[PDB]
């Protein structure tokens, strides 16, 4: 009903090197409202029981569709088998799941910074779309390993009150290097930050903006149940000694530093 | 439910034999959002230890062919919190749902402390002694050692004591007999086998703990072998588990010699797997000439030698 | 083949590490129709016993999730026939294909008789002592007993002696050490785990033998666990097997500590699985920074503690 | 090439209670010449590695197709998953395999008896088609549990020099009972017999025609490799003491009594 559904594949195309964009259609889209939430998809292989957690990149309310961008591995992975799906194929889906990004609690006069990289970039698209509907400044800094991997540029720059900066480690397109270089250039006073990407990048962001109150980090972890019952996807709270946080239920997104709920 | 599915086990008056396995259902909070937990015969909650435990470093899970590996490390909020929050929550919302409490520890004294207390909870109808945690076990591989423990816990428990066996042994028969002679009211089996997975890029084991427990349909044949082996010479009931994913499996466990059935890993694949099994069970029984599970148990029991 | 795939093991100069597992390739006659057996590093033929054996009653096989059960019962035409027909056939058609002879028996004297003779065959380059047949084993569960046997056979063998371990034990380490100290040139592992399947209509086990050996991708994590465990404290090479179905698996066995890899059950699913693995192997090595399997062995070996 | 191929499903329809008829198209049809040979099909499920052995019911040389009739089990079986295949779907096939029925060694003046029952009936269709091209008398006795299960009648009676007799245990259509009843009625002198069906039925046939030289029995067994290497599908030769016969390589079809090669 509202938790699981056999969604239909509207389309599936490869948009970057080994990165696919799948558009799903189904009633589950109705429960979506927060950015950063994820879908737990089932692989079309009876020998692969663990569902793959992939964030929602965006959704169309009127068209009743949702779009996810994901990277595939070799012949033996599930994402690979997922990418073989044609138009009309059914996908067993569990979602929306997780705590999304806190959006409707910011003014129309704030300076927003959104930092992304690699496959962490997709959920950040729906974030900007939701913040554009509110008003103020948005400066998105996106980093990639190579241009061959670069995704969502056309639709990110197609947003109003948005300033987009792309960076690339080796396979250069924008500013040569890592997102850390872009962070160094920004002058304005940031009031909120939203990040999602590689653990190394998240470490740089949390370190540079150590005492920024509204610092939101979307985390990744190896999951199983996806609802908070198995205790697989666990992380430490405000220091080792405290509570244990589940990235599937308490997260994906948490508060600042090396994790606070 | 209906009469054809009900089974009577020590301390457990189940409406149907479907029980979610320990560590796969938390304390019921998460899955309650999905469906009415009252549809279940009982629940085997996560291991409780004397002191709260964080567990092992991550990653804690990995996927294998028709199964998965886990090395959670017995994470639980401790006895105190479980006695005051977890169990009471279940008793407040689902007063008629009998629960089986899973007990673990690093030494006899730890097991003893938990067994002596956990029975006070009104809704806890039986204890499942976890002497088999893989990654528990140092107690499940020696008959005399297991027996010593079981005897001590039995002397302090206010509810029936079920003992969870490990499949990681050369001969499970001596262990089963010893545990029975020591006072166990029943047995549950099996816990997980041990396995490892390596990441080709890092050349390191995927799990931080290196080794983990293997569960899922992959281990069903091993579970059946052991249950069948043990059922041939034990006079106490066995609640079977290991790779059950559908109603057919449930029935297969019965043919092997189990009285009730627990479902673990399947919940991860399909959160409604339990209610589905319960619904499909009567149709399947019709097809295989089974009037009631109570009659099936006796039939399998007398068709021995 | 090429240098990057070649490995040197006692008595075995393999062009690539892909070896069909015993009982899954007969004596090579059937699969020769499918492809040039010379593409293989070696072959592990079916168990040879002193006297011809028919085996167990049928059914002898059953399917499980990502695996299968078998209870063939060691069927083979006997030593005499194997020495005069089977081995000579392989030597006449594939003179350069080194073969590993699998030896089994019901008692020490039986093993001894076969080991002393089978080495005369020009093409037999090593012996694989099968002390682990599930359904063998009464020799693979006790260290002192296994060691006694290995010592006796080693004294009579003209070719290197590899010992096949059983995963159905509480602790495989003592067994491995004992066998090494007794003179074994190498180890191969693992043989099958034990399982059972029940037919819902008959309420009887599917296999006539009741129990059977479980193989296939389902047991890969267990095989890796054991290989890794044993590799940490043995100074002799290990040829790994258990659930290998592709080149990635082959590489995973290497990370666990194996020097060569055997493929069993996968041949049933895809008769060309071996040549395919051999062909895909170099590409995969490129991708994971592996220059040669010979270098991989050493790298995994020194990255210990 | 000539041993395995990803054949295409031309069509798949349910022709009787839980019995499907699948028409496959592929070059493997070229190697077919003997009736009774089988195909080892792979189930579209990675958790089910054992291929299912199903006899070839008939094949069209010019159209390059082959047809197989098979019964399905419940949701957990492979045949069930096999029956879900649509037009254009690919099926991993291994075949032709096994020793077929000896056809081109009979005169155009012999009295042929073909006895069948249940799912053993399909391979016997190509047998009659091959014998019709030769000449003489053919009397097919087909038995079924019920009319609901009855298959291939329309095409069996559509054959020249053929006399068809149907029997049904309970769900009556033809003569009420088992094939043993029909065997009792036949007067003419039989020179050759071909059988394929349930072990019980095969026992009755071999017992009644104990000393009929040309008695061919097509056997069934639990298989794995399908080529004669695993030694799973074994049977006893002329009495327990002798050779061990593999139903996949030496068979499916063998000589008279309780098995002779
Ligand atoms: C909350 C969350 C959101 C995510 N959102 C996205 C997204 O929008 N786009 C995207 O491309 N990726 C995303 N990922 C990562 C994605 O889930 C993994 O890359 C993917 O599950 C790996 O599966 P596989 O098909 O390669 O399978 P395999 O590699 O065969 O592995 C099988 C098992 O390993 C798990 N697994 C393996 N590697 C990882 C990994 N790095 N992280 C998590 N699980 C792993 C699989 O989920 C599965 O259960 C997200 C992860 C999480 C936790
Ligand atoms: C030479 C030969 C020819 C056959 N020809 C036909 C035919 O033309 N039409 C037809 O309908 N059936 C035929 N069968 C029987 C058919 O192979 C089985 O009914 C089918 O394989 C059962 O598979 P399943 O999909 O139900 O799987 P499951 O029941 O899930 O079982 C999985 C495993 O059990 C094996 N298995 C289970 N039951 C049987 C059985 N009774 N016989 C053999 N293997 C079994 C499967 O093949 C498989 O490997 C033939 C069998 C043989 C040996
Ligand atoms: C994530 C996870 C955690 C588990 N934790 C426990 C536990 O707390 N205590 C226990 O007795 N068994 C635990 N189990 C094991 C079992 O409940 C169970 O025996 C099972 O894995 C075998 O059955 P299954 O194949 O249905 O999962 C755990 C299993 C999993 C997968
Ligand atoms: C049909 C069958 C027969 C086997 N017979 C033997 C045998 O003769 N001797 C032996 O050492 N192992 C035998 N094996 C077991 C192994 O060769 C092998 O260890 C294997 O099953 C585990 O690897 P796999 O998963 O690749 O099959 C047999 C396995 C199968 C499936
Ligand atoms: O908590 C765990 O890791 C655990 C405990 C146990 O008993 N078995 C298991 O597979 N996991
Ligand atoms: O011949 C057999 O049955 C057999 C022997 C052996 O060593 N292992 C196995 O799984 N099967
Ligand atoms: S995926 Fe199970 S607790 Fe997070
Ligand atoms: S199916 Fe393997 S020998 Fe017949």
């Amino acid at each position: 009903s509202q938790l699981q559904e056999m969604m239909t594949v509207v389309s599936q195309r490869e948009v970057a090197y080994n990165i696919f964009e799948m558009v799903l259609k189904g009633t589950l889209v109705d429960e979506m409202d927060l950015p950063g939430q994820f879908l737990h998809l089932a692989v079309p292989n009876g020998a692969m029981l663990l569902r793959r957690p992939i964030s929602i990149s965006s959704w169309d309310k009127r068209a009743k569709t949702c779009t996810i961008l994901y990277r595939i591995g070799d012949e033996t992975t599930g994402t690979y088998k997922l990418s073989k799906l044609e138009s009309g194929a059914k996908v067993d889906v569990m979602g929306p799941l997780g705590n999304g990004f806190p959006v409707a609690e910011v003014t129309s006069t704030d300076k927003i910074l959104i930092i992304g990289g690699g496959i962490g970039v997709p959920p950040l698209y729906e974030l900007a779309k939701q913040l554009e509907k509110t008003g103020c400044q948005m400066t998105i800094l996106l980093g990639f390993a190579s241009e061959n991997v670069k995704i969502l540029e056309n639709e990110f720059s197609n947003l109003k009150n948005v300033t987009l900066k792309i960076a690339t480690d080796d396979g250069s397109y924008g500013t040569k290097g890592h997102v850390g270089m872009l962070m160094n250039e920004i002058d304005f006073e940031v009031d909120a930050l939203y990040t999602c990407g590689a653990p190394a990048m998240l470490k740089a962001v949390a370190k540079k903006y150590d005492q920024l109150e509204r610092l939101y980090i979307s985390m990744e972890s190896r999951m199983a149940c996806g609802i908070g019952a198995c205790y697989a996807c666990v992380e430490h709270d405000k220091e080792d000694e405290s509570h244990a946080l589940k990235v599937c239920e308490d997260g994906p997104v948490f508060l600042g530093k090396q994790l606070s709920l | 439910e209906n009469n054809r599915l009900s089974v009577k086990l020590p301390g457990l008056d189940l409406k149907n034999p479907i029980i979610p396995a320990s560590g796969c259902f938390g304390f019921g909070e998460e899955y309650a959002k999905y469906y009415d937990l009252n549809k279940l015969g009982s629940i085997m909650v996560k291991a409780t230890t004397l002191h709260p435990r964080f567990g092992n470093p991550t990653p804690r899970v990995a996927e294998t062919a028709s199964g998965m590996l886990n090395a959670i490390g017995l994470q639980n909020p401790g006895l105190e919190v479980i006695m005051t929050e977890k169990l009471p929550w279940l008793n407040e919302n689902f007063p008629e749902l009998p629960i089986i409490a899973n007990v673990a520890g690093s030494e006899e004294a730890d097991y003893v402390a938990v067994c002596a207390k956990i029975g006070d909870a009104a809704n806890v109808k039986a204890i499942e002694l976890n002497i088999s945690c893989p990654n528990g076990q140092a107690f499940g591989t020696d008959p005399e050692v297991a027996a010593a423990l079981v005897k001590a816990c039995k002397a302090v428990s206010k509810v029936p004591l079920y003992v969870k066996l490990s499949p990681n042994v050369t001969d499970i028969v001596p262990i089963a007999k010893a545990v029975e002679a020591a006072g166990a009211d029943g047995l549950t089996m099996i816990n997980t086998l041990m396995g490892v997975r390596f990441d080709l890029k890092t050349r390191q084991p995927i799990l931080a703990n290196i080794t983990g427990g293997l569960s899922g349909p992959a281990i069903k044949p091993v579970a059946l072998k052991l249950i069948h082996q043990v059922a041939q010479d034990v006079d106490i009931p066995i609640i079977g588990m290991g790779g059950v994913a559908n109603a057919q499996d449930v029935l297969e466990m019965y043919m092997a010699g189990a009285s009730a059935v627990a479902v673990g890993t399947a919940n991860f694949a399909d959160p409604f797997v339990c209610p589905k099994i319960i619904d499909k069970l009567p149709e399947l029984m019709d097809q295989y000439r089974i009037e009631s599970l109570e009659s099936l148990i006796q039939e399998v029991k007398e068709g021995k030698k």
